[PDB]
């Protein structure tokens, strides 16, 4: 639940 | 009362020869949004500078179709490395508006409050990292050299419905601190709203932020009391016909049509 909070933002392709 | 505008002009007739991804940034973001009544030339959003577009209209005035068409015009000019789309579309009327290649890699399709809130929060995390260093000159600001990648188009249909179903945090709150820098971070909002709720929307922290800083606004069919204005001409109109207001001027246009999926 640190990796979990960024699990979406880190996968948007930026 | 001679009728100069077509009742329907397809996107392909409005935009027969769009420049492609090999063109420069400014050319790729000069987006045609309608045919001018005054001289039958295309009106453009200058989205390389003025990043947003607002579309207000009564029921069945063409809001969703026009959003679909303008999205396709943007994709004709921009590769997936140059633009990505995030959709807020609770009625699922824009699911095929953008080729799959041009959807954001995650969080792209948001059809309810829970999903949109999660997606917008994650978008804000990424967009915040593009905020310019404080010491950048105007020339460096305009070059946008300190980050690299795609612009993001946040394509929002039926904003009144999104606001109406908002349970908890007001929608788009994570993006509100980023809107002043939208041009610098490559963010474009294209938002439709029913006219009966557009006037109050122009005071809110999302549509109203864009409106207040001069985003071009397309006034489709509507009743005069729904948007009181002595400067703008809000009246009943056939679908797609609109009074376009921007910092450059005010003029009647016919917005592009495209076939539904
Ligand atoms: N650019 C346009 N030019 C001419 N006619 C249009 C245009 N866009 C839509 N129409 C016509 O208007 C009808 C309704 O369009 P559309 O659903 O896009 O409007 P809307 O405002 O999104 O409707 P709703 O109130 O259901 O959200 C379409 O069936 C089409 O025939
Ligand atoms: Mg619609």
């Amino acid at each position: 639940d640190e990796e979990q909070q960024q699990a979406l933002s880190s996968q948007m392709g930026f | 009362p001679v009728r100069v505008l077509p009742e329907r002009i397809h996107l392909h007739e409005l935009d027969p020869n769009p420049p492609g991804p090999e063109s420069d940034y400014r050319t790729r973001w000069e987006i045609p949004i309608g045919l001018r009544e005054t001289d039958l030339t295309p009106a453009h959003c200058h989205m390389h500078t003025n990043p947003h577009l607002l579309i207000f209209g009564a029921a069945k005035s063409g809001k969703t179709t026009i959003a679909h068409a303008i999205a396709r015009a943007i994709c004709a000019r921009n590769s997936p490395q140059q633009v990505r789309f995030m959709l807020a579309d609770y009625r699922s009327g824009l699911l095929d508006a953008v080729p799959d290649t041009h959807l954001l890699g995650a969080g792209a399709i948001n059809r309810n409050s829970a999903s949109l809130d999660e997606a917008v929060q994650a978008l804000a995390v990424n967009l915040k990292k593009r905020l310019p260093p404080t010491d950048l000159t105007t020339a460096q600001l305009r070059s946008r050299s300190w980050w690299s990648g795609f612009d993001v188009v946040l394509l929002v249909d039926d904003w009144h419905m999104i606001v109406g179903a908002a349970g908890g945090m007001p929608p788009m709150a994570p993006l509100a601190p980023l809107l002043p820098a939208a041009a610098d971070i490559g963010l474009h909002i294209i938002v439709t709203c029913q006219m009966s709720q557009a006037y109050k929307a122009t005071m809110d922290k999302f549509v109203g932020a864009a409106f207040g800083s001069g985003a071009p606004t397309m006034f489709l069919s509507g009743e005069k009391q729904e948007f009181p204005s002595s400067e703008f001409k809000v009246k009943r109109r056939p679908p797609g016909q609109a009074f376009l207001v921007s910092p450059d001027g005010k003029e009647v246009i016919q917005a592009p049509y495209i076939e539904p999926p």
